[PDB]
């Protein structure tokens, strides 16, 4: 990616915000046992693949 | 009944004893048998113990008290024996038996122990001392893991 | 056995993972206040991404096998002799404080457990115990001279010397009238209302 | 976030070779140095703005 | 404005004269914004069994849950209105400020 922008005198950061997805599926088989499978495709983390 | 009773004339240390260091990685390796998981920087899980990478060492020089004489001229002041002639309180002379402290390097050896299945982004690393507190002197530490499969969950 | 990474291809059973300490000069932000003993770092090493990202990918084990790790780790650190932290630089010991003659022309001698420190630092065994007189000196100048105490009672004073070398049962005495010069073992020399106390100091190991 | 000194008027950037299944969209904006702390550390030795 | 720098009592300070400072406000965070530690690594929340071990909140250093919840908020209701329970009282300038 390439922008252009107007010049400032101060330090100054470009924010992109990737837009992705991300959800968790919370998982509870007995009592007081949680277990969660993370994801976020397009910046890949978490457990489930 | 005198001072015998409950008290052990030990040979001195530079060290002054040494104290066993504890490792905990709380997010890689599964805590031991009967710790519980906390981000309290002192009760994380220990993985893995071992001795203090510091010991003494024995030099011996018997001419030492003359190397005391010596150490006092050339020092340029009388200060540590300010009272020079009293006899009892004079300099104690140095002993021939004297220990200097070391900080040897060490590369210490841990069996194996069970990890979590997704191991993470930012491991978390931590030595701590006796008491669980922070040692402020480490230099370099560094973690060798290598995973295998020890069992299978599915009957 | 398929532990896999999000980017790469599938590995196969027993690869290795590095927990190192540069790695952390990395994720800066991450450990602004940590030292060596306690820090954050980035296990994940990719070339592709910079150094500051690709922190966020996670390495995954497959669940159904439980999967367990060596590990080796290696350790070489750099501690003074003398510090604050070990409990080495300070020590509390009763020592005179002050002498003044009372309305009744009899001298009265006051005591107080006064805690010492030590500059850290100075390492061997000889100069820490002179070190440790120079405190004991030191309080002396600071205290006794200012409310008339005399150098003669110093109440403690540490030394390594056999006193009883030159002992002669036969008399009572020391026959050569000088104690000998050689060192056998750290000891202290305490005076009727001094002592010494080692309740949360370490430096007893080294007085041995 | 991307750095931009004083003055500078282009930024190029770079998205090193990744999977880009699901991709959404973008979303962006330009933000103070000074204004936005360096977030995931306990404490920030240098922001001073509030 | 002072006049001279001479300090004590003169003519001149008699001469001088006076302005208020500046306002200036202080108050907690739109939603109590950084109250909380989010998305820090260092420091995370943690939610699990109390007998369990493994913990049931991952936080990626990247994500923002700060921004989210201001957008939520934005899009669920109103944001006009002021809900002095978690100081939801979204900032504001004076549009005839802004622009003159």
């Amino acid at each position: 990616m390439t922008f252009e922008v107007d010049p400032m005198d101060e330090p100054t950061l470009l924010y992109v915000l990737f837009e992705v997805f991300d959800v968790v599926r919370v998982h509870r088989p007995h009592r007081g046992v949680i277990e969660t499978v993370y994801l976020r495709t397009p910046f890949s983390a978490g457990n489930a693949t | 009944t005198g001072i015998r009773s409950w008290t052990l004339l030990c040979t001195p240390d530079v060290t002054c004893g040494s104290e066993q260091v504890y490792w905990s990685l709380p997010d890689m390796m599964q805590d031991p048998v009967t710790f519980r998981s906390t981000r309290q920087i002192s009760n994380f899980p220990v993985v893995g113990a071992e001795l203090l990478p510091v010991h003494s060492k024995s030099f011996y020089n018997d001419q030492a008290v003359y190397s005391q004489l010596i150490r006092q001229f050339t020092s340029l002041t009388h200060v540590f024996n300010r009272f020079p002639e009293n006899q009892i309180l004079a300099r104690p002379p140095a002993p021939t038996i004297t220990t200097v402290s070391e900080n040897v390097p060490a590369l210490t050896d841990h069996g194996t122990l069970p990890l979590r299945n997704s191991i993470g982004g930012v491991q978390r690393v931590t030595i701590t001392d006796a008491r669980r507190r922070t040692c402020p002197y480490v230099y370099k530490a560094l973690g060798i893991v290598s995973p295998r499969v020890l069992s299978s969950r599915t009957f | 056995n398929s532990i896999r990474y999000s980017e790469l291809a599938p590995l196969f059973d027993t690869t290795r993972v590095y927990l190192v300490d540069n790695k952390s000069t990395d994720v800066a932000s991450l450990n602004y206040q940590n030292d060596h003993s306690n820090f954050l770092t980035t296990v994940i090493q990719n070339n592709d991404y910079s150094p500051g990202e690709a922190s966020t990918q996670t390495i995954n084990l497959d669940d159904r096998s439980h999967w367990g790790g060596d590990l080796k780790t290696i350790l070489h650190t750099n501690m003074p002799n003398v510090n604050e932290f070990m409990f080495t630089n300070k020590f509390k010991a009763r020592v005179m404080v002050s002498r003044l003659p009372t309305k009744d022309n009899q001298v009265e001698l006051k005591y107080e457990w006064v805690e010492f420190t030590l500059p850290e630092g100075n390492y061997s065994e000889t100069m820490t115990i002179d070190l440790m007189n120079n405190a004991i000196v030191e309080h002396y100048l600071k205290v006794g001279r200012q409310n008339g105490v005399l150098e003669s009672d110093i109440g403690v004073k540490f030394d390594t010397r056999n006193f009883r070398l030159g002992f002669d049962p036969v008399t009572g005495l020391v026959m050569p009238g000088v104690y000998t010069n050689e060192a056998f073992h750290p000891d202290i020399i305490l005076l009727p209302g001094c002592g010494v106390d080692f309740t949360h100091s370490r430096l007893s190991n080294l007085l041995g | 976030l991307y750095p931009i000194p004083a003055n500078a008027t282009n930024v190029p950037i770079s998205i090193p070779s990744r999977n880009w299944a699901a991709f959404r969209g973008w979303a962006f904006t330009r933000l103070k140095t000074k204004e936005t702390p360096s977030l995931g550390s306990g404490y920030d030795p240098y922001y001073t703005y509030s | 404005y002072m006049p001279t720098i001479k300090e004590g009592n003169s003519r001149e300070l008699m001469g001088q004269q006076s302005m208020p400072n500046r306002p200036n406000y202080i108050a907690f965070r739109d939603n109590f914004i950084g109250l909380m530690y989010y998305n820090s690594t260092g420091n995370m929340g943690v939610l699990a069994g109390q007998a369990s071990q493994l913990n049931a909140v991952v936080d990626l250093q990247d994500r923002n849950t700060e921004l989210s919840y201001q957008l939520l908020l934005d899009s669920i209701g109103d944001r006009t209105r002021y809900f002095s329970m978690w100081n939801q009282a979204v900032d504001s300038y004076d549009p005839d400020v802004r622009i003159i």
